[PDB]
RNA sequence: GGUACGGCGGCCAUAGCGGGGGGGCCACACCCGGUCUCAUUUCGAACCCGGAAGUUAAGCCCCCCAGCGAUCCCGGUUGUACUGCCCUCCGAGAGGGGGCGGGAAGCCGGGGACGCCGCCGGCCA
RNA sequence: CUCAGGCGGGUCAGGAAUCCGCCGUAGAGUGCAAGGGCAAAAGCCGGCCUGACUGGACCCGUAACAGAGGCGGGUCCAGC
């Protein structure tokens, strides 16, 4: 600020966190918001309702709890983890009694086949009634984890050092990069049994 | 020239590896100043020299002294990053004598020089793309923590401490290649 | 020279925002709600051009008598006549 | 030149916006500082009006020439600083009137004047002790040219009023 | 219940701009690589995808300041400038004045201020 | 996606052709006067379109208070 006429933006706008025009458009619906956010290593899914003194999150689900409880040793920043988190948040919302919600991806661009839409698909399969169009859902093989295993096999066939550098932490965690779809299926079955 | 903070800068870089500068990008421009056969020859020349499709830069405002019009393509531009940029920068710096004048480093360590002819790493005066040679090459440097000011979400500002300077740019360019002259 | 009244006649300062308030207003006024019989002040927000009443009524206090679509129905007493306005909630402020 | 009593009073609104006033004339007074502004001087003699008034640029120029000539003759160029603190911004107009009287009577610009409040300084003469009488005489000569009652005051470097002290001494 | 952890927000500068010191269980980042999803009017620079070799240099988190900007309180200018009502008050005029009721802006001096608050989750216990 | 202007550095290239970096509260732009409003836009650049449509209701302004033919505008229901 360098004068009385300077206009200091909102705190969230300055921090680059909230898109206020999209927020107003979402809040005009009057329905719960399924907020989806992604970091470098994790995913966050929340069910939020509006309040003039500050929004209240009725149901929250962090992908870090997949490592515990059910048990998931895969990287928590990929499409299978996003799908599992979406299923978790959908089942939690259905348990809590929330039947309808509208997706909120914040500042993330709407690129088809992304992790946010993977979370949306997971919630839809869980049972949450979120309006959408199926054309944006990621491909089933990508959701299951076929691409990850395919690149793991390609790297193993190629220079083994490249494969070791790419998936070094998987070996330390004890999970072979192959059979990751099998591990994902096991975790999905465990979650379905727990919530049904 | 002479940089009095040489050993201090080297010690700082060794102590903090993430403060070590790196090449943000290398930009090659050719302002032929006209649209047509010469412009196409320059585009073909850049395609062979670099390996990626260049960009036709049009004219801003209409100037009649140069005989240009708004929207008419004028110049050709290419940008390179990564090890390909490193190799091409080595070739371009070896093209001319590996000497850079002191009065060419920007206030933030970036450099800009020019190559008038095709006296460089391998090339030929082939019948096509002949005479369109002559470019200006700008090297933009950066410290690793520079994505913050460029990303969209959670964008912030880089302090003067983390911003580069002319002396550090000269030191890095020395440690990479070349030499500097007092012109 | 006589000049007929128009929507934006002599509104240079009435419909001008503070330099430090330039931009979108906070969403609380946008999303605020009212009940039938509530009394509300009329404070026009210049940046929002939808559902704006006539600026002649800016600053007056009316009563809510209904709601059509997104706009509220406000009744005012101009002299002795009852005048009905359809005002977006962003242009309204609760009394007290 | 019409009588100054017409423009003496300040009952009319300010008329200064050159962006909208068509045909406004250029200033007739262009010099506002004379002598040696850089050099320091122990005493300053300022002239104030006793009432709000509009002083015409013609009167300002006449007073400037008279006082400058007197000070140049008696004190010397490097021994005084004469400054006029006000600038003529008000635009004086006159109704342009075969011939239609009082029809479309808005006036066309004819001159400039400076509008001053009550007890506002008009001009200052900075001198040392040995030229105080000359400064006072110049102030009186300037006051003789203005359309309002005027009085002089003497201030030191700090700004305190010392006219009685100086005149008694 | 603790945490120099994060997500969504309310007031929208007393919260901003600019400086100094410290920190990484977790977490957030910088960062490594572009087969697959996605993109360049070129460029994996952005966006997206797949990760954890290295780093706390900075984004971020914690503590501090008063150079700029803003703004709250106290004292002076000052009940000054201005002003509502009445008047058989003065003034050649311009205008001013008496009684009752209100009352600045700017400037100087001394403090304040480098934000406050709501919902929830992660880690530990 | 961010403008005007400015600074520093660049082969012809100069005050002005094209390009790299930084400062940059809008000092640009928004078809046309002026005022008001607009910065992850209402500006610039692209994709897809015709809601510049059909059948109707209520209300405000011209025309305050306080009467009005015609006209302009706002809030909606239904169809496509």
């Amino acid at each position: 600020a360098h004068g009385p006429r300077y206009r200091v933006p909102f705190r969230r706008r300055r921090e680059g966190k909230t898109n206020y025009r999209k927020r107003l458009k979402l809040l005009k619906s009057g329905k719960p918001r399924l907020v989806v956010r992604k970091s470098l290593n994790h995913h966050i899914a929340q069910i939020i309702v509006y309040d003039p003194k500050g929004d209240r999150t009725l149901v929250s689900a962090h992908t870090r709890e997949l490592i515990r409880d059910f048990g998931w040793k895969g990287h928590c920043g990929n499409t299978p983890s996003a799908y599992l988190l979406g299923l978790l948040i959908g089942y939690k919302a259905k348990q809590a009694g929330i039947e309808e919600a509208i997706l909120d991806i914040g500042l993330h661009p709407p690129v088809r086949g992304s992790s946010v839409f993977a979370v949306l698909k997971g919630a839809v399969d869980a049972g949450l009634n979120v309006p959408h169009s199926p054309e944006i859902f990621p491909d089933e093989y990508r959701i299951r984890g076929e691409h990850i295993a395919e690149y793991a096999k390609m790297l193993k066939e190629q220079d083994e050092e490249k494969f070791r550098r790419q998936f070094g932490g998987y070996l330390v965690k004890g999970l072979d990069p192959e059979k990751l779809p099998e591990h994902f299926e096991e975790v999905k079955a465990r979650i379905i049994e727990k919530f049904e | 020239v002479e940089i009095p903070n040489k050993e201090q800068i080297l010690a700082d870089w060794e102590a903090h590896p993430m403060r070590r500068p790196r090449i943000e990008k290398v930009t090659i421009n050719i302002g032929v100043g006209e649209s047509g056969e010469r412009l196409t020859k320059a585009e073909i020349m850049l395609q062979q020299l670099t390996g990626q499709k260049p960009i036709r830069r049009k004219a801003k405002k209409t100037n009649r002294d140069f005989g240009i019009r708004r929207g008419e393509p004028i110049a050709v531009k290419v940008t390179l990053r990564g090890p390909k940029a490193y190799e091409l920068l080595k070739r371009l710096l070896a093209a001319v004598d590996n000497r850079l004048k002191a009065s060419s480093f920007d206030e933030h360590g970036n450099v800009c020089f020019g190559i008038e002819e095709h006296i460089n790493i391998p090339g030929v005066e082939y019948d096509p793309e002949i005479g369109i040679f002559g470019m200006d090459v700008c090297v933009t440097l950066e410290r690793p923590g520079f994505r913050v000011a460029r990303r969209k979400r959670k964008r912030a500002k880089i302090p003067t401490r983390h911003k580069l300077t002319k002396e550090e740019g000269m030191v890095y360019m020395m440690e990479e290649f070349g030499v500097e002259i007092v012109e | 020279v006589q000049k007929a009244h128009s929507f934006r006649r002599k509104t240079r300062k009435k419909l001008s925002k503070h330099p430090r308030r330039r931009g979108l207003p906070p969403l609380t006024r946008f999303l605020q709600e009212f009940e039938v019989g509530q009394r509300v002040h009329i404070v026009i927000e210049p940046s929002y051009h939808k559902g704006m009443p006539d600026p002649r009524f800016h600053g007056r206090t009316g009563t809510v008598v209904g709601k059509r679509g997104e706009a509220y129905i406000v009744e005012i007493k101009d002299g002795s006549k009852v005048k009905t306005l359809f005002i977006h909630p962003v242009h309204l402020r609760p009394q007290k | 030149l019409r009588p100054a009593k017409i423009d003496r009073y300040v009952d009319k609104p300010a008329y200064t916006r050159r962006e909208y006033i068509r045909g406004a004339p250029g200033p007739k007074i262009t010099i506002f500082d004379m002598g040696n502004p850089a050099g320091d001087f122990e005493f300053e003699v300022s002239l104030h009006t006793a009432e709000p008034v509009q002083i015409r640029q013609n009167a300002l120029e006449a007073a400037r020439q008279q006082v400058n000539r007197y000070l140049q003759k008696n004190v010397g160029r490097s021994n005084y600083h004469f400054k006029i603190r006000v600038y003529p911004f008000q635009v004086l107009r006159e109704n342009p009137m075969y011939g239609n009287g009082m029809r479309r009577p808005f006036g066309k610009p004819i001159g400039l004047a400076a509008r001053l409040k009550k007890d506002q300084k008009i001009l200052s003469i900075r001198v040392n002790r040995q030229h105080l009488k000359f400064a006072i005489e110049g102030a009186r000569r300037a006051a003789m040219k203005f359309p309002c009652k005027c009085y002089y005051r003497i201030y030191d470097k700090e700004g305190n009023d010392v006219t009685t002290k100086i005149l008694s001494q």
